[PDB]
């Protein structure tokens, strides 16, 4: 019958207009809020939704995360298109009226200009298609393929004044920058508060809003229980827009109490995830009859429990919809590192798939059984590092390295699709990157479908100090630096040891024994055994993944030398590099001195 | 009579072209800088004005302020009263000096046999795809922000539908071959370098050693140059010289080659681009500005388009050329080169007139289609 | 605008920090060209070194190099510096303490750069270098070659690549080419020069920090060998003639030594500057 | 001088093949000192006297020292299997016969320079290879 498929807005463009963490949250929750408002009338009516699976728990205000995606497919009844058009216009009118409210800072802006800006900027594209099929498995791709080509139509605000302080024709940037409103004060016998905009009221609830989010250090330094925001806010109010001043005040009061300040309290983690082999799982569900509503239900349960996991750990969720995840967490909180959070979210996704996809799991044979899996990209950067660059780094990690899209794009842009080479696409990977406040970049990639990921997690958990060490010398950290230096210096001899098959384990143990004398002072005990085990596991996984791929890559005459060198990954060197990156992460968390 | 010149630009080093997140304009995003492949046409205009002033020794605004009583009018008749301004986008003339018309910047490959120059254009976003509609009043309708248009049907011209995962047309630059269009990947034409620099001296004793910046420097592949056509009023010859074109002191070598008198540079650019003309779409070759994008949408069935952001440096003849430059208070969004406008069954003239309504931008090198 | 070629002739070991993602044995690497992967100096380093040397004459610095950072008024520079490319390098021999090594590809790139930039003394230098290159290619005939021109240096063994040098009597080396390329010169294939200038054959120095008699840190440093030669291009934007002449005279005087790179307090990167002498 | 990976692999193969490491992955502690002593002897006395002294076994010359020269022979043989023609360079490549002692070969047609280079690289490779076993 009649099916209506809706797509909403340029999301990447709005995201890349954000410079801080609260701005990024505003950018994502704007589109979550807009989608919720648009689909509210049809959810209130008993409308069968095929793609999103709107549920009552979705509407309830979770933490400030947005659970409403950009694409919706629902069965249409007569008169639906006119109502959708009118409601889209009315939702834009309401949002424009909310932007111009005097509760937000700045001069009084006219509602009509903001409405025209939103109309020219926000994409609200919907399509009515007559499909002679009820089945969701044919309905969803049929509408999605048309949505994909629909999205290529570009709408923009033609003119954008950004310099004059009273002719600011940039209203989404204004909204994201001033999403926390203003500060109001009594006769000094009161506490600072943020008025908050409509987004903050809708996301965190109008009532019982404990505290809004302003600067990165609150998330990153949520360990010392100093109540950074209230102290900084009373400093900035006693001074005499507020984002940079409160950021600087939070920095000053963080430096003031250096007795518990670890260097990673000024570093933030960006976590991005995407579902791997979910399309193949949908195809296998199409073959072995089982409706897509079970996969949607598993995704929704994973979203809710992942929000709870991210909130329980020190951190803030931004977008949790389906397979896509975007959260900001500190590197550590209460002795838990961000890698424990990644493990917990992988476990939540796998457990939810197991829970709700029992029918497909037990119906299908173990031979093919693709199943979905979560690929993660983690970026750790200085809090003053530009957000645009850190976001691009996280996107590169996830797409190119975690999803192995570098291989696919390099082959496809040269028309070497070559299903033989499509057989070599790697899945279920973890991509990591650390940038210190010096320009040093450490990155690694790891497969989560093996014992190497488990060994990595336990190695991190073993040698991460849950309590800051109050010793002015830190002998163990100099031992760790010596181990790091001797790993990076003897990399070729380690490669020779690894390339040997039968007796590589004992050779590794003996080499570490001979190179390091009295390799146990305090703290790190048995670190060498764990390092050698992890290195061997990584080498075996790398041999499984990359060897035949490298051999086939070198034999392809179409690829140039530069592209071939980019695509080729050395197994032993990658394993040694992974060990090096893990040790650098341990050193970064443990060492008190920064830079 | 008006002289017609072909202006070839060869990069003598790595070059940079400003964007919006430049080295020091904003907030804590002002130590990473990225570069645009092409300069704005205002950069070309200002280059021509600077070269014209230097040729006549009229360069002024030295590191001190002076007055120019009897050379204000020579300056005005040589370069014009003011820089390229988008406020005067509808005027019938450039409002400048001997400069009459500048063709859009072109990418030219010079084979090392002085045989011919191959001009590379952005790949049209519809290349290799067949886009068809159902003009009937039947079902399968689309709504672009409330405007009803027929649904597009995109198939490869090799009944498989459009795959968004197999789309890479935005990464390619095209040139005429023998019967097919040679496609060059954009990463072959341009190479990127990230330079990390510091300030050695540490001032004021505060926290320092973080004063490191990153710049993306672009280089053209060997035997690749930039070029554009210029028409000069009367007899104001342009001398070959070493010039600057934006960025952190980017140096180019200007070669001035004369073309025949009875020639139109617009016609020459269109002749070069003639190999990409399909009579169901409008190919946007140079960046295009329209005051109302909604009316243009109403005059078409589907735009396979992108956006670029435009901002100028606004200086008068008397402006303080040494200091903080005054940039346009408003940024403008232009349709990217390679965008295709799929017009209705009988309204190609309408969209053409809408695009040509800005003759100032047309003379600058904008709103050029085929 | 008069483009001028300046030769460097480093008097000590040169370390110019690359700053790019380093993962190998050597902790501190030197700057290398993106395209050729030969050692080079960024024009930023050249400008910084020359501005630091001339910083005591404020007016000259303001005129030529521009305004210091964090200054209220910003003045453009009038001299454009181009990156310094390695011309010749000392390689170790057995008959002589060292030989000055240049590759045929380095020579051809120098010829192309002089033709492109139009250096002041470019005509005669280009002619003589082209004749030298053509004679060398005729003598080699597509084979690996190691050509010395002094009959005494015949039979010299380059150490790292066990190549024995040969002396073709047909090839004349002009005195000014000898001045430009150095003394005790050997012209190799670019494969040999790339081997000799790669990370494995460039000098690596060990450093450590001693705290109370025991080493706290340890790292390895890559340095460009002493007596290496690099050429760069300088373009004067018709700057004031007197400041330009003072700058050029100070740059070309024998008493002037420029420090480029790191480790200034331990004498790294101390170099002279030589203009292109008329042929 | 810089050791390649291939020479270290040759040293591992030769060390295992010439019966120096037992099946328990242990080597007698005297052999590291024997390698160092061979290097010092080559420096102080010369290649030929050092080879002659280290190759003999008739007396109680520790009854294991000739194994070092056996390993050096194996390494030099392996290095001269490859890098064979390489006409652009000045080296002579041949297989030193099993029945010919190293001292006999250098006495006959050693040329004392290529052999000096091969001997020093082989000794360094032996040290690096022994770094990956344990002392008894
Ligand atoms: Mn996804």
């Amino acid at each position: 019958m009649k099916y209506i498929a809706i797509t909403l807005g340029p999301i990447t463009r709005t995201i890349e207009m954000a410079e801080s963490t609260k701005e990024l949250w505003a950018a994502s929750y704007f589109f979550s809020y807009l989608a919720k408002k648009i689909v509210e009338p049809f959810v209130k009516k008993n409308r069968t939704f095929q793609l999103p699976l709107i549920n009552e728990e979705m509407q309830k205000p979770h933490c400030g995360a947005g659970l409403f995606p950009d694409r919706y497919i629902f069965k249409s009844e007569p008169g639906d298109l006119e109502l959708l058009k009118q409601h889209s216009d009315q939702v834009l009118i309401e949002i424009a009226g909310h932007i111009a409210s005097p509760s937000l800072p700045g001069t009084a802006k006219d509602v009509s200009q903001i409405y025209h800006y939103l109309k020219s900027y926000i994409k609200i594209y919907f399509i009515e298609r007559t499909l002679e099929s009820d089945d969701p498995h044919v309905v969803i791709p049929a509408c999605e393929k048309y949505l994909n080509i629909i999205e290529n139509q570009e709408t923009f605000p033609e003119q954008e004044e950004t310099m004059i302080s009273h002719q600011k024709s940039d209203f989404l940037k204004f909204l994201i920058t001033n999403v926390n409103g203003k500060i109001y004060r009594k006769d000094k016998n009161s506490i600072p508060r943020f008025t908050g905009s409509f987004l903050t009221r809708d996301a965190f609830g109008d009532m019982n809003g404990e505290r809004l989010f302003e600067s990165i250090l609150e998330i990153s330094a949520s360990e010392l229980n100093i109540n950074i925001q209230q102290k900084a806010l009373e400093v900035i109010t006693a001074n005499e827009k507020y984002s940079d001043q409160i950021w600087d005040a939070e920095e000053i009061i963080l430096n003031d109490n250096k007795a518990q300040l670890r260097p990673y309290h000024k570093y933030i983690a960006i976590i991005k995830s995407d579902g791997d082999s979910m399309g193949e799982t949908i195809k296998s569900m199409g073959a072995y009859n089982i409706p897509i509503t079970q996969l949607s239900k598993a995704l929704l349960s994973f979203n809710i429990e992942s929000i709870n996991e991210i909130v329980a750990y020190g951190g803030k969720p931004i977008f949790i919809g389906g397979d896509d995840l975007l959260c900001f967490a500190p590197v550590c909180c209460n002795g838990n590192n961000v890698f424990n959070l990644v493990e917990k979210l992988s476990t939540c996704f796998d457990q939810c798939i197991n829970q709700h996809l029992q029918q497909y799991i037990n119906a299908c044979s173990e031979a093919q059984r693709p199943l979905p899996s979560l690929s993660f990209g983690i970026s750790i950067t200085y809090h003053k590092y530009p957000m645009f660059e850190a976001l691009h780094t996280t996107d590169y990690l996830l797409e190119m390295v975690a999803k192995d899209n570098l291989f696919k794009y390099t082959l496809s842009n040269k028309n070497i699709l070559n299903e033989n080479m499509k057989r070599f696409i790697l899945k279920n990977k973890l991509a990591f990157s650390l940038q210190k406040h010096s320009g040093q970049i450490y990155h690694t990639a790891m497969s989560k479908k093996g014992k190497s990921y488990v060994k990595f997690n336990m190695l991190l958990q073993k040698y991460i100090l849950k309590n800051k060490d109050m010793s002015k010398t830190q002998e163990s950290e100099k031992f760790l630096s010596s181990v790091i230096q001797m790993i990076r210096a003897h990399a070729e001899i380690l490669q020779i040891i690894l390339q040997n098959e039968d007796k590589r384990t004992e050779m590794l143990k003996n080499y570490f024994d001979n190179n390091f004398n009295e390799s146990c002072h305090l703290g790190y005990t048995g670190l060498f055994e764990d390092i050698q085990t992890l290195l061997c596991l990584r080498y075996q996984e790398n041999i499984q993944d990359y060897q035949n791929r490298n051999e086939i890559i070198q034999q392809n005459t179409i690829l140039t030398s530069d592209e071939k060198e980019i695509l080729i990954v050395s197994p032993a060197m990658d394993a040694i590099h992974t060990i090096f990156t893990a040790l650098q992460f341990i050193h970064f968390i443990n060492y008190n001195k920064d830079e | 009579m008006n002289r017609h010149y072909l202006i070839t630009l060869t990069p003598m080093d790595w070059f940079f072209f400003g964007g919006e997140r430049t080295l020091d304009d904003g907030k804590s995003a002002d130590y990473i800088s990225h570069s645009n492949k092409f300069p704005q046409q205002s950069a070309l205009l200002g280059m021509i004005r600077y070269q014209l002033l230097k040729q006549h020794n009229l360069l002024s605004q030295f590191p001190y302020t002076e007055n120019k009583p009897t050379e204000k009018e020579i300056m005005k008749t040589l370069i014009g009263e003011q820089s390229f301004r988008m406020t005067e986008r509808k005027a019938k003339s450039l409002g400048l000096g001997v400069i009459k018309q500048i063709s859009p910047l072109m990418l030219i490959e010079c084979k090392d046999d002085t045989s011919s120059r191959s001009i590379y254009f952005p790949l049209p976003l519809d290349d290799g795809y067949k886009v068809s509609f159902n003009e009937t009043s039947n079902e399968d309708k689309v709504f672009y922000n409330g405007i009803e248009c027929p649904i597009p049907n995109v198939y490869p011209a090799s009944r498989k539908f459009f795959d968004h995962k197999t789309y890479n047309n935005y990464l390619f630059w095209c040139t005429q071959g023998n019967n097919q269009i040679k496609k060059l990947l954009s990463d072959e034409i341009w190479i990127s370098k990230m330079q990390i620099g510091i300030t050695k001296h540490v001032e004021e004793g505060e926290d320092n050693d973080k004063s490191f910046y990153k710049q993306e420097f672009l280089q053209l592949k060997k035997s690749f140059i930039y070029a554009f056509y210029i028409t000069l009023s009367g007899e104001s010859e342009l001398s070959s010289d070493i010039i600057q074109l934006g960025g952190q002191r980017s140096v180019f070598r200007m070669e001035v080659e004369s073309i025949e008198e009875n020639s139109d540079i617009q016609e020459k650019y269109q002749t070069a681009a003639q190999f990409l003309t399909q009579s169901d779409r409008l190919l946007i070759l140079s960046p295009t500005y329209v005051d109302n994008l909604k009316e243009l949408s109403a005059l078409c069935n589907f735009m396979w388009s992108d956006s670029i952001v435009f901002r100028n440096i606004q200086t008068t003849n008397a402006s303080n050329f040494y200091g903080k430059p005054i940039k346009s208070s408003s940024k403008y969004h232009f349709l990217k080169p390679g965008s295709v406008l799929y017009f209705k069954q009988g309204k190609r003239k309408e969209v053409e007139k809408l695009l040509m309504d800005y003759t100032y931008l047309r003379l600058s090198g904008y709103n050029i289609y085929i | 605008m008069t483009t001028r070629m300046y030769v460097i002739n480093t008097l000590s070991n040169m370390h110019v920090g690359s700053g790019e993602v380093n993962y190998g044995v050597i902790d501190n690497l030197i700057q290398r060209d993106s395209v050729t992967n030969l050692p080079n100096i960024n024009s930023s380093g050249l400008k910084g070194a020359i501005r630091e040397y001339f910083k005591e004459n404020e007016d000259l610095v303001r005129e030529l190099f521009g305004s210091a950072p964090r200054d209220e008024k910003t003045l453009p520079g009038k001299v454009r510096f181009f990156e310094a490319n390695l011309l010749s390098m000392p390689v170790r021999s057995d008959k002589v303490p060292f030989l000055m090594a240049i590759s045929d590809e380095v020579l051809q790139e120098l010829i192309t750069k002089m033709k492109f930039f139009n250096c002041e003394e470019a005509t005669q230098y280009i002619s003589h270098l082209s004749t030298l290159l053509d004679n060398i290619k005729t003598q080699a005939q597509g084979t690996d070659f190691a050509y010395v021109f002094d009959p005494l240096l015949q039979g010299a063994i380059i150490e790292e690549v066990s190549i024995r040098a040969t002396c073709p009597s047909h090839i004349p080396l002009q005195p000014s080419l000898k001045k430009l390329l150095g003394d005790r010169l050997v012209i190799l294939s670019h494969k040999y020069f790339s081997i000799l200038s790669d990370d494995n054959h460039l000098p690596v120095l060990s450093r450590n920090n001693l705290e109370n008699g025991q080493s706290a840190n340890l790292w390895y440093e890559q340095v460009l060998p002493r007596y290496s030669r690099l050429y760069f291009m300088l373009m004067d934007g018709n700057a004031q003639s007197e400041y330009l002449k003072k700058f050029r005279d100070t740059l070309c005087t024998p008493s002037t030594i420029i420090q480029i790179g790191a480790n200034a307090s331990i004498g790294y990167g101390y170099c002279q500057i030589s203009e292109l002498s008329p042929f | 001088m810089k050791i390649s990976k291939k020479q270290i692999e040759y040293a591992i193969e030769a060390l295992r093949a010439n019966n120096i490491i037992t099946n328990d992955n242990q080597y007698p502690k005297v052999f590291k000192g024997y390698i160092s002593s061979f290097g010092a002897a080559v420096i102080q006395s010369g290649l030929i006297p050092a080879i002659i002294f280290f190759e003999n076994e008739d007396n109680d010359a520790n009854a294991d020292r000739h194994k070092i020269i056996g390993v050096l022979k194996d390494i030099i043989n392996a290095m001269r299997q490859q890098y064979t023609v390489t006409d652009a360079t000045i080296l002579v490549s041949s297989q030193i016969p099993a029945n010919y002692s190293m001292a006999q070969y250098i006495i006959e047609h050693g040329n004392t320079d290529q052999l000096l280079k091969e001997i020093t690289e082989a000794a360094v490779a032996m040290k690096l290879a022994l770094r990956m076993y344990k002392s008894e």
